[PDB]
């Protein structure tokens, strides 16, 4: 429930270099203190307990979301500023500081990421982390090793009430 | 001789100002796999946040050497099985046969385009695999420690080995086919059965593992001869399958080779105990065979200097002592480098061992199930091991009250690597597990793919030819690559289906074609007997192996040649220009795992053809991306008169990563847009593109008017509203009694305009 | 509308199992037409049916279809009724459950149950035609249909459709050169070959064997400033080799200086360009000073010893070689079929399928004397044929 540090084990590593394991009050500092942040979410957000977890969290702090993948039809009827764009694009734009954005208003600084593959977002993450400078806090259930902050390994069940504990503290 | 190109016989220093043309606009993206380069004993470095290293080689210097390591590696694969089978063919049918083929004009267009040269006899493709050896070598020396420094030139190198690649695949598809008899461009190639249901434990099984033919060849030969086809059954896995289901096939007869399936079923039918003897070529073959034959008592015989397997080495021993050792258990197979004795060998091998190990499988019981599903604690380390993240703690707790319905949802997914087993300390065989969960399925797996075609004809291309200009066709959709599938070997059947449905041109080849005629729909059909098998819209044509992806690329470029006149000689920058901007054709791997597909992609991109990876590609380091919002980025040259011409966003990408299906589906749609399309072209591509969105993603484009030059560039079914939706959305000025576009768009429609990406074309 | 209006259901079957009615077929009596009126004889938005509508039929059975079009505007004329009906067929095919074949009179209608289940009247089926012909030929500012059912009707109508369709055959096959003030140039294939120039008269049909003089009339006149255009043929520079001044000018300005002249029914002489897209090829044999003629569908040699991909791998791009030549199979319907070179008078091979197909086009006394593969396997066995029956060249 609250502890999401517990279980950091991963089966490869990309190097010495890893994300720090944070918990629910961290995740919801970090979320509601930074000055322009983007939800990237995946297609596993179609889950519908995910799904309006993270419709709520989008709604509680103002926050555009990056539908990545088929995720976008979960947002059609839900009141959301949520538009389409491919993660490997999305992921090298990011590194580039003179892109307008999904809104024309700039790059963003800090992002969160919630219902992707480990395999895939920890690629794309690879790039970001690398060859940009922009933040990154995994509030999903796996630890991502390549992002900047990042949840512990967690069930369905442990991580729907770490997703919920955030949600209360946004 | 004819006319030549400026670029004959290419090196690095040739194709480079191409090649940079290329990265100007779709900009490599690098996606490392590690903070660490491991090369030389000066490391292991690190890299982490773009830093240098003790050679002073980046972060994206490492990333760019890898890839092109990949590639190189590639393309070494090809050229020596290309080297290997033209060798043991001109050693047979004698150097001065004649190249057999079909029915084109241009005979081998990937070799004359890039080489020059015009082959006609199997002793005139020596000097190419000379050639395309000694640039190889070459190119290897590029990946010692102190060698390129720079992220681009690395690049450069990767699209010439893609090329070198491709140039190989097309020769050694072109020996084989000239000599082993397969169909030459026939769009009525003979439909084979597949699947694990397809082979019969009544009979003896052999099982063909590998890429290479020349031994199976003699196999089937020796079991033809001997009158053993109805008494014994012969499979194949991976690409060998669909060498020996193309072996003497120009008849138009069917076969009674079988393909058994991918990579990913190899492991699992040595599990089900069916073979009585597997034999190894050389690519694709898995590491721990024979430590599983071993205990299933499945023999294991060799047929290549690649792939030994620190086997006996019994060449020159006699067929009866060797079958004798093998009997008695003392050794679990040989390595058989003659292939006349290998012939005879192996069929009489499966027929002394069949009745000594039937029943043998690694399979549990009723029983065993119950006991290893109860023997589980749910600690995790399965999931965490799986290169496919499935759920298997889920699945064993869900099994243990007895619904074993989730292992069964997990076979399809499952790619049969048991990476599991090697971290479950209860000692589990998960994959057996789920194999037993799925017999049912397993059972009732079987399905129909069309041979391969061979190249695609000269009268298709033309006959398509006009389909294409007025809006008949949408594009090109080629579905090659590996089976490395992120959910399962029904995505490529899916988007298959949904571009079938829409009029689009698909060619498979590879495991993809596997795999997608691997399911059916109600009536009991598969995609390849629902539609024709030829090269026009609504049909699925299949190309074969792997070495036949460069007739799919070699299309292209006669696109370009019989229909603008263009030279293919040593021509490679034109014709990928011309390529670029007026063909429509979009490539997809969606399980590409191996360094071939990432060379075929590579040489692809190089030609000017985009193509699309699964997730797991994005593990391969480098993607080439364009800057959308750079509205520079998007300007070329009028070969007319040399001005300044604008073009549309599109294609968008050169190689990039999908994530689904439908993503998939909705990217090979859109991307299939070139600027040189007419009007027709233009609105069916736009109306195809923007329903797969709304069906898909539940939105229309946010950038779809970037395409709306005219108005007859707009969907017939909903003109009007996007009329509207322009006018009021964006200030569009629309003549609404004639209903026509006043103004407003930023490009001008100008049909005779010839856009070109290279300055010394114009004027 | 109930149903989807989509390219994509082109390629969808309505078989038996679904099908709930089959309109028209090759059993029963089927028609489709589309007639000019003026515009005062035309009322917009209107769909008459005569006799049982959709509610009044049986499931399996299939009953008497005529479709007939009143189109009407004012640069709607009789000449582009047909090209009107061609487009008929795709856009039946557009819907959903809907089924078309064939054309004219042979036409076969099926419906799915699915969708007779969403539309019930035949209302929004035809309002949903009336609009895409709308969309794609502007011009057309007023349509309407009747939908007859009846044997009665469909028998009343089938006489003057047959009537017509006499009138109009008489009158494309009377349309020559003289009688036309415009000739229609079409560049559709400047996506592929950027230096390909079409001019398209009633006595040479595209070599794509897909645009008519008429085709290329509508066309022009939907969109004046589209890769479809009007040209006027100007002064008559040759008769014999269908040279006009405005082809001339129209090619120097359109090809980009890759030929300065257009010299219709020619061979040798400045002959049409063509991209890729022939329904036949025409090669040169010197030895016997013969024209032999060789369709894409061949998949035989010649007595040149060359296949079609092979010559016609040497003709096209744009550019205006010589000694080959892309053509339409209509174009050896035409009276000026290459008048520059001696006509019919200069053939001397062709398929035997080739000559089946196009028998109608050679004369009576010719017919013989052209030599077909059947009996010619060289090139001294058609020296020895030309020989025999003594061969007007
Ligand atoms: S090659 Fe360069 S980066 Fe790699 S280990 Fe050697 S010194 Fe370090
Ligand atoms: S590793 Fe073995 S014990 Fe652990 S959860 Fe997986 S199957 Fe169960
Ligand atoms: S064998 Fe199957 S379930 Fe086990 S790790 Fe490999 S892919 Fe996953
Ligand atoms: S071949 Fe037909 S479609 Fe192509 S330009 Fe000529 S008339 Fe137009
Ligand atoms: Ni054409
Ligand atoms: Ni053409």
């Amino acid at each position: 429930m609250v502890d999401t540090t517990k279980n950091t084990k991963l089966f490869t590593s990309y190097g010495v270099k890893t994300s720090k394991a944070i918990t629910t009050e961290v995740a919801a500092k970090l979320i509601s203190k930074a000055k322009r942040p983007l939800f990237v979410v995946g297609t596993g957000v179609l889950d519908p307990e995910l799904l309006d977890r993270a419709v709520k969290i989008a709604k509680a702090k103002n926050i555009p979301i990056a539908a990545t993948g088929s995720s976008m039809p979960g947002f059609v009827d839900k009141d959301v500023n949520a538009k389409y764009i491919n993660l490997h694009q999305l992921g090298f734009y990011l590194t580039d500081p003179d892109w307008p954005g999904l809104d024309g208003n700039g790059n963003y600084d800090t992002i969160i990421l919630l219902g992707h593959k480990k395999y895939y977002i920890n690629q794309v993450l690879s790039a970001v982390k690398n060859f940009s400078d922009v933040k990154s806090i995994s509030i999903d259930r796996n630890y991502i090793q390549n992002a900047t902050m990042s949840f512990g390994n967690l069930s369905k069940a442990d991580h729907i009430a770490a997703l919920d504990e955030v949600i209360d503290l946004l | 001789l004819g006319p030549m190109g400026p670029t004959p016989f290419p090196t690095a220093a040739t194709v480079r100002d191409w090649s940079f043309t290329l990265f100007d606009r779709y900009e490599p993206v690098y996606t490392p796999m590690c903070d660490q380069c491991c090369y030389c004993t000066f490391g292991p470095c690190n890299l982490e946040g773009n830093r240098r290293g003790a050679c002073g080689l980046d972060m994206k210097g490492q990333a760019a050497r890898e890839f092109f390591l990949r590639c190189i590696t590639g393309c070494a694969c090809h050229s020596a099985h290309g080297r290997h089978l033209l060798d043991h063919i001109i050693s047979i049918f004698g150097e001065d046969m004649p190249i057999n083929m079909g029915a084109s004009n241009v005979i081998a267009p990937n070799i004359q385009l890039i080489t020059g040269r015009q082959p006609k006899t199997l002793g005139d493709l020596k000097p190419i695999m000379e050639y395309v050896e000694e640039e190889l070598g070459q190119l290897l020396a590029t990946v010692h420690a102190g060698q390129e420094g720079a992220a681009i030139d690395y690049d450069n190198k990767a699209m010439l080995a893609g090329i070198l690649d491709h140039v190989g695949m097309e020769v050694s598809d072109i020996a084989q086919v000239t000599a082993l008899g397969f169909p030459k461009s026939d769009p009525e190639a003979p439909l084979v059965e597949v699947g694990m249901g397809t082979l019969d434990a009544s009979k003896p099984v052999i099982i063909a593992i590998g890429h290479n033919v020349a031994g199976v060849t003699y196999i089937m030969d020796y079991m033809e001869d001997n009158n053993l086809t109805d008494k014994m059954e012969i499979g194949g896995l991976c690409c060998t399958a669909f060498d020996m289901t193309r072996y003497k096939r120009e008849d138009r007869k069917p076969p009674y080779a079988k393909i058994v399936g991918t990579i990913s079923k190899e492991l699992k039918v040595v599990r089900s105990g069916i073979p009585d003897v597997i034999v190894i070529d050389e690519q694709c073959v898995r590491a721990d065979l024979v430590e599983e034959g071993k205990k299933l008592k499945i023999p294991v015989i060799a047929s290549n200097e690649k792939v030994m397997y620190g086997l006996p080495d019994r060449t020159n021993d006699d067929v009866d002592a060797i079958i004798e050792d093998i009997k008695t258990g003392k050794i679990p197979g040989c390595v058989m480098l003659d292939y006349e004795k290998l012939g005879e060998l192996v069929p009489r091998l499966a027929m002394e061992m069949a009745p000594l190990r039937e029943g043998i499988s690694a399979i549990p019981s009723d029983e065993e199930m119950a006991s290893l599903v109860a023997k589980c604690v749910a600690c995790g380390e399965c999931a965490l091991a799986c290169p496919e993240e499935l759920d298997i703690p889920d699945a064993i707790q869900a099994a243990k009250e007895g619904d074993f319905t989730a292992l069964d949802f997990l076979h399809d997914l499952c790619v049969g690597c048991r990476r599991c087993e090697q971290v479950c300390n209860k000692e589990i065989p998960i994959l057996s597990v789920i194999d037993k969960a799925a017999q049912k399925a397993i059972a009732e797996e079987k399905g129909l793919v069309r041979a391969g075609r061979g190249q695609v004809s000269d009268a298709e291309i033309r006959a398509e030819g006009l389909n294409l200009v007025m809006g008949t066709t949408p594009g090109v959709i080629a579905i090659i690559g590996c089976a490395n599938y992120p959910a399962g070997s029904k995505d490529v059947y899916r988007i298959a289906e949904e571009f079938l449905n829409r009029n689009y041109i698909v060619a498979v080849s590879g495991c993809s074609a596997m795999d997608i005629g691997m399911y059916k729909d109600a009536d009991g059909k598969t995609l390849y007997e629902r539609f024709p098998g030829r090269f026009e819209r609504g049909n699925i044509l299949n190309t074969g192996s792997c070495v036949s992806n460069s007739h799919i690329s070699g299309t292209c470029h006669k696109v370009a040649a019989i229909f603008a006149g263009r030279n293919l000689s040593g021509n490679l920058a034109e014709i990928a220009d011309y390529t670029l901007n007026r063909v429509g054709a979009v490539g997809l791997a969606w399980g590409a795992y191996s360094q071939k597909a990432a060379a075929i992609g590579t040489g692809c991109n190089m030609y000017g053809i985009p193509a699309v990876l699964g997730p797991h590609s994005g593990k391969y380091r480098r993607a080439l991306i364009a800057k959308t919002y750079d509205e520079n980025k998007w300007k070329v040259y009028d070969s007319r008169n040399g001005s300044e011409l604008d073009i549309p966003p599109s294609p968008e990408f050169l190689i990039t990563t999908a994530e689904t299906w439908q993503e998939a589906c909705v990217l090979l749609a859109k991307n299939c847009i070139r600027p040189s399309d007419n009007n027709m072209g233009r609105s069916i591509k736009l109306t195809h593109w923007i329903e797969l969105s709304e069906k898909y993603l539940g939105v229309l484009p946010e950038d779809w008017w970037k395409f709306v030059r005219h108005e007859a560039d707009l969907p017939l079914s909903r003109r009007e509203e996007l009329l509207k939706k322009l006018e009021t959305e964006h200030g569009w000025e629309i003549d609404w009694k004639k209903k026509k576009i006043i103004s407003g768009p930023k490009i001008k429609f100008d049909v005779s305009s010839q856009p070109t990406n290279l300055k010394r074309l114009c004027k | 509308f109930p149903f989807e209006i989509s390219p994509m259901f082109e390629g969808e079957r309505v078989r038996k199992e679904g099908m709930f009615v089959e309109l028209g077929g090759p059993k029963s009596l089927g028609l489709e037409l589309v007639r000019a009126k003026p515009m005062d004889e035309i009322e917009d938005g209107k769909v008459t049916i005569v006799g049982p509508d959709l509610k009044d039929m049986e499931e399996g059975k299939t009953y008497p279809w005529a479709m007939i079009f009143h189109v009407g505007g004012e640069l709607v004329e009789p000449d582009l009724e047909s090209v009107i009906e061609r487009r008929v067929h795709d856009f039946i095919n557009y819907c959903q459950g809907i089924m078309h074949l064939n054309q004219r009179y042979d036409v076969w209608m099926r419906i799915s149950k699915d969708t007779a289940a969403k539309m019930d009247s035949f209302e929004p089926f035809g309002k949903a035609v009336m609009m895409l012909f709308k969309t794609e030929l502007p011009f057309i500012e007023k349509m309407q249909v009747t939908f007859y059912t009846d044997q009665a009707e469909v028998e009343k109508q089938m006489a003057e459709a047959m009537e017509i369709f006499k009138a109009r055959d008489a009158r494309t096959k009377d349309l020559h050169d003289e009688d036309v003030d415009v000739f229609y140039g079409c560049t559709l294939c400047q996506s592929f070959a950027p230096t390909n120039v079409c001019v398209v008269s009633p006595d040479r049909v595209s070599l794509c064997g897909a645009i008519n003089w008429f085709d290329g009339r509508a066309a022009a006149k939907v969109d004046p400033e589209g890769p479809q255009f009007a040209i006027e043929k100007g002064e008559l520079l040759d008769a014999k080799t269908g040279e006009y001044s405005g082809v001339n000018e129209v090619a120097k300005k359109l090809s980009s200086g890759e030929f300065d002249k257009i010299k219709l029914h020619s061979f040798f002489d400045a002959p049409h360009t063509s991209c890729g897209c022939f329904e036949v090829v025409g090669f040169y044999i010197p030895e016997v000073d013969g024209i032999g003629w060789v369709n894409r569908e061949y998949q035989g040699m010649a007595p040149n010893g060359l296949g079609f991909s092979t010559m016609a791998g040497q003709t096209g791009g744009g550019k205006q070689i010589v000694g080959f030549l892309g053509i339409g199979i209509n174009y050896f319907y035409s009276p000026k079929f290459i008048q520059a070179d001696g006509g019919w008078n200069r053939v001397v091979w062709l398929p035997s399928m080739l000559k089946e197909k196009i028998d109608e086009a050679i004369p009576d006394d010719m017919k013989d004397k052209i030599a077909t593969e059947k009996d010619v396997t060289d090139i001294e066995s058609l020296k020895t044929f030309l020989k025999e029956k003594n061969h007007p060249v």
